[PDB]
DNA sequence: CAAATGCTATCAAAAAAAAAAAATGATAGCAATCT
DNA sequence: AGATTGCTATCATTTTTTTTATTTTGATAGCATTG
């Protein structure tokens, strides 16, 4: 029950990817790692926003043929129930001084509905929403 | 690749045919999927290395 | 079918609700109106953020016991397919000028999939998404 | 709002023309009414006025914007 | 075979458009079908005669 | 309601149609008269067994555009529920000395299902199947 | 899908069921086998006509509490549309000598609409109906 | 019966060859098995034997012709 | 009256048929392996 | 050394996919005639 956040799933794709995060992703059981539609939408947009060239085209190729097919069946949707969670999480934090970006809240509420562990670089937002978190930039 | 399955129990065949149609697939596609899922299981994908590869291949990117 | 964006569903609940908008909502047949999960979220949070008192308790009840139930089964989730659409609706608008805010992209993208018409006061964005839009704040002319 | 109906059974036409004459209306007026009548039937609830009430019950609200 | 309906309440129009799509048919087919049903309800067919004639119309048959 | 046995619904078409039967069919409220798919099957077959020609062609035309459309929605299917009834109806009558043709059985059963009064010139069978009967060859 | 006629489903219940047939029935996926309301009518009538006693009673229960329920949702009715097929299956047979009886027509007709295969011991008739048949009593060869 | 599976990705294919080898059998024997187990799983009820039992329970019955 | 009717029209998009291309389901034929 | 297995191939369908006509809606525009 692990839910990758945008910044995590996209770390290995970067120029100087953090090897600690790659190693961690390499220690997981794919059949136990999820993605939020909101997160997939952010990835797909990231690809789509690239200037046209061989780069954008191969990336898209992979993104759809190699990467995304690995989570097929586990790309969680943001629905009505989850929308209620979102409201609680965000309204709560906000009225107690901690801000939670809508972007984050979406993932948070999702993780929160299936008691999943959000994996992310910015743990503040999630500790606040009362959601198990794991920063893969560390050890343990 | 092609593969021929002969001497297939009649029932086992009826059953697969059933699964296929009951899911709107041709029997052939059904078997193809089945064998596909099995391969899928047998395999342990290396998520971290998988991506970092695709990234090193395309000069790396930053999807925000 | 029509997809109501947050700001319309809110109009009637306001102090001096624009009459033209309320008139248009009544000229509608419920079973035709849909809401995006995103929008429900917004509504649900907009309520949660009010100072604790009587007003917020009632609104919260009416909200969950009256309003929303009326859209049961017609609340559209932001699923994986919709994401793909979202990806294009936004990259497109950008490499064309008018950029779209993610939230608005979710709604547009959702609407587009099912080729629905978005009812919003802020149409200025959606039209750039190649989705049909309608402003109930405005008058109808149609040819 | 106007709409045409071509290839309307000639029998149906007379039947409607008849019903209209029976009542004191024009054929168009009769169509308008047999139409408007079923429409009002589909109208299970009036969303506008519905939400308005909720508004009046609480003296009206002004939800925060919340949207980048 | 042709009729024009004008000054039609944009809303009644909505209601119809709706019942139309829900049954997978054009709005027009809908009116056509509605009017058609009205006519049928306004009509009283005399089953005996109606057949007795179709009968004499073809020289008589037996089933 | 009223279910028309095959012989009644087809009398008017016969060469020298019996006027008492025609006049009674004329006193009925169409919206209360039904047909069994079984009966509709024999009607249609009756038309099919005619030598291709104007007669057959027109009879067919009329049978599909003018007659059956009048019963649209009131043509009762022979289903499981009915099948059970049919089995009781025929078993009883038969193990009592009154043969009930499987033909008539299907109707009597359809009728006994929704509580209808069958119209037929063969009253004898139906009385034995415990179903309201009416002989349109008589009066009242 | 497969439509079982009366005689095939009757076999297993007999004194000395036909080995080959039973085996065949055994090689099927229940949810693929169906029954025409007609055939169900028959099976029930066949039961009802027995002499009163233990056998009849037991068999009755087995029929209603065990057999038929396995076919719930798969017992095909003889509805208006099937009737059209019917009229044509029989007419076409008469104009080719080989006559088809009403009962057989009903079953055939049903099968044809849903484009199924009739499993009967008397394929004799059904072939003239222009419908696929299969005799579980016979064997299976090449194509 | 027989069946030919065309357009089977070499990946899946190699996966199945491996499986078979590891399992000590031929690929055609492996697929035959893989399918068999699946089929065994769908076989909820055995209509013949099921009906047979009933027959055996009442000592067989000969049902009147009727048709 | 001007507004309302009853008919015929326009006219640019949506909403059966003819042709072209895949797959599917059944075997059929061999050379190279195992029993 | 006869059965099994691995690979291709033939072939009469089904099933799709793509093209190419035809119909139908939408929506509202003329025109001569009653609340």
């Amino acid at each position: 029950m692990i839910l990758l956040d945008t910044n995590v799933i996209s770390e290995p794709l970067r120029p100087q990817p953090n090897e600690r995060v790659v190693a961690w992703l390499d220690s997981l059981i794919l059949e136990d790692v999820y993605l939020s539609a909101i997160t997939v939408a952010e990835m797909r947009l990231g690809v789509a926003l690239l200037l046209n060239g061989k780069k954008k085209n191969v990336l898209h190729e992979r993104m759809e043929q190699s990467i995304l097919p690995l989570f097929a069946g586990r790309i969680l949707p943001f629905d009505e129930p989850v929308a209620a969670i979102y409201a609680q999480i965000r309204s709560y934090a906000k009225t107690h001084g901690k801000e939670i970006a809508a972007a984050d809240g979406y993932i948070a509420a999702t993780a929160k509905q299936h008691s999943m562990t959000v994996a992310t670089r910015d743990t503040g937002s999630f500790f606040a929403a009362d959601v198990a978190v794991f920063n893969p930039w560390h050890l343990e | 690749a092609s593969v021929v399955i002969r001497n297939l129990s009649e029932a086992t065949h009826n059953a697969i045919k059933f699964r296929a149609r009951a899911a709107g697939r041709s029997t052939e596609a059904e078997i193809r999927l089945i064998l596909d899922n099995i391969a899928k299981a047998q395999q342990t994908v290396r998520l971290g290395s998988m991506l970092a590869s695709i990234g090193q291949e395309i000069g790396g990117v930053e999807l925000e």
